[PDB]
């Protein structure tokens, strides 16, 4: 391959590579504290929210929705109402996924920068490929980590 | 069924951003860069792409073939650099480094200004069909790599030693019931002989 077009992905990868480290460097001071998992939990919340103003909307307009012309617009307002009940619905589920199995948020964080350092070293192992032109190793490591993952949360329906 | 962690966000939105410049990157060969030296003399880019693209993305194009062909004599000299080239001018080699710094940030500036014109990503991708197999075979890599990542921080670190812990338990179950079945299908094989 040519060197030009190897040395430019080598930069971008060196790129992620630095994006990664500033992501951990604004991480440092407190972002270990969770003030992160609290804003991803606002964040959700905030979605919530909005699905409750909706339907509470919606709800208001067919309380003072009183008319004969205007049920077509009374069977609009309820599928509305149905969408954002089952919106919030939804959301409550997934909420509920979020507190039940991350109980510990310093063993998750943990994991989390324990991957992500697996992952720079990756980023630069394949950097070295490059510069090796070992694509074939590169590709061989990828479907072997393939292969090692493969599965989690799908043994319950694979139970069911 | 796995909610993320911000930092697993964070991470997971680096690697849509990697693949995208990887993607950009598969249009934006060496060969097609250097085509774009002298648009006039140069005949072999037909002349309704180059109008279709943009000023900034045409300025960004002259500029980078103007850096790789300056930077061309140099590439060789930075990648030996790392051996015995003791030898090296000192001149040279501060040239070469202020030339590859003006690349990497010339393409930089293209593969964002790409990013953020769709239009520019698929003029990209009209002029050049041909795509190198070892980057489609990069490009599937890197997914994989993606989803792995995104499968391993969508789990809880407790759910991580649930996958030695508990996931033991229920994956050995798992197989107890396949062979369970596997043994019951046996059982039907040789009642209806």
């Amino acid at each position: 391959m040519n060197q030009i077009d190897a040395h430019k992905l080598t930069i971008i990868l060196r790129d992620a590579t630095e994006r990664l480290t500033f992501l951990d460097t604004i991480n440092r001071q407190d972002d270990l504290s969770s003030e992160l998992a609290g804003y991803e939990i606002s964040k959700l919340l905030k979605k919530q929210k909005n699905l409750e103003n909706q339907y509470a909307d919606l709800v208001q307009l067919r309380t003072s929705l009183t008319g004969i012309q205007n049920k077509k617009n009374l069977i609009e307002t309820q599928t509305k109402i149905v969408d954002v009940a089952q919106n919030l619905k939804e959301s409550t589920k997934k909420l509920c996924r979020l507190f039940k199995e991350n109980p510990d948020l310093e063993s998750d964080a943990l994991k989390v920068k324990k991957d992500r350092i697996q992952f720079m070293a990756v980023i630069e192992q394949l950097i070295q490929m490059v510069q090796n032109n070992s694509l074939t190793k590169f590709q061989s490591m990828t479907t072997l980590e393939l292969e090692d993952q493969d599965r989690l949360r799908k043994l319950i329906f694979r139970e069911k | 069924g796995k909610p993320t962690i911000v930092e697993a966000q964070r991470i997971l939105k680096i690697i849509d951003n990697l693949s995208t410049n990887l993607t950009i990157f598969i249009y934006l060969d060496s060969e097609l860069i250097s085509k774009f030296l002298d648009v006039a003399k140069h005949s072999k880019l037909s002349k309704d792409l180059v109008s279709k693209l943009s000023q900034r993305c045409l300025d960004l194009l002259k500029s980078q073939a103007e850096i790789e062909a300056k930077f061309k004599p140099y590439a060789s000299l930075l990648d030996q650099s790392n051996k015995e080239a003791e030898d090296v001018e000192e001149e040279k080699m501060i040239d070469a480094e202020r030339l590859r710094m003006q690349l990497e940030n010339n393409f930089k500036d293209l593969v964002r200004h790409l990013r953020n014109s769709p239009e520019d990503f698929e003029i990209i991708k009209s002029m050049k069909t041909n795509v190198n197999p070892d980057l489609n075979d990069l490009v599937h890599c890197i997914h994989c790599q993606k989803v792995i990542m995104l499968k391993k921080l969508s789990t809880a670190s407790e759910e991580d030693e649930n996958h030695k812990a508990q996931l033991r338990d229920l994956e050995e179950k798992i197989e107890e019931l396949e062979k369970k079945k596997n043994k019951i299908q046996e059982d039907l094989t040789k009642l209806k002989e």
